[PDB]
């Protein structure tokens, strides 16, 4: 009864596939479409951190320039939670 | 076959009923 | 949004953390961590599958042959969400 | 290398510390 987790890994799912299904049913996101994803998702609205976010892009990006499939998304999130330095530590 | 995604499969098999509904709050933000 | 995903990238940390660190500061899986991880966090959906936890278990650790990494685990992560593929079609 | 790190220390310290919480909590309700 894997619920803590399925439902964790589904709040991943649940946030990724909403960019995708702007187009299609694709399991990627186009540079753009993952750049919409960070700012719909992570709201820095009227905030200066844009300029922070084009370099976090192209650091989703270098997984694939055309378009980051959903495991290296995770991949990324994976080195996100990592560099949060305190979760590690507790 | 690729033989990795057939053992993963069987994790699928566990019976959970809230990542389904995680999944649908996680869309339902967005409406 | 935001705190919905930070919260679930926590959970990710909740459970790993707990067995990584159970004998150190390690922050990596060995193979008797990960199978008291899913075990434990996780259960099982019947007590006769655990001979494929064990394979799913070095299916985890074929990343590094010894023990698996905190990124690699959300790496495999992010095919066992891949399994889940109807909620990565919509 | 590149930066890496240096630019998602911009959204480690963006995030609402749920991360933190659900840490503790996840360490504490298992017993």
């Amino acid at each position: 009864m894997a619920s803590p987790l399925d439902q964790a890994i589904g709040l991943l799912i649940g946030i990724f596939h909403k960019y995708s299904g702007k187009e299609g049913d694709k399991h990627t996101l186009s540079k753009k479409e993952l750049k919409e994803l960070i700012q719909k998702e992570l709201t820095i609205g009227s905030k200066l951190q844009d300029a922070e976010i084009v370099k976090l892009m192209d650091d989703l990006d270098r997984n694939k320039d055309q378009e980051v499939n959903f495991q290296e998304y995770i991949t990324f999130l994976g080195a996100l939670a990592m560099i949060y330095n305190e979760a590690l530590k507790g | 076959s690729e033989g990795l995604m057939n053992v993963l499969k069987k994790i699928y098999e566990d019976g959970d009923d809230d990542m389904k509904r995680t999944i649908n709050k996680a869309w339902v933000e967005s409406r």
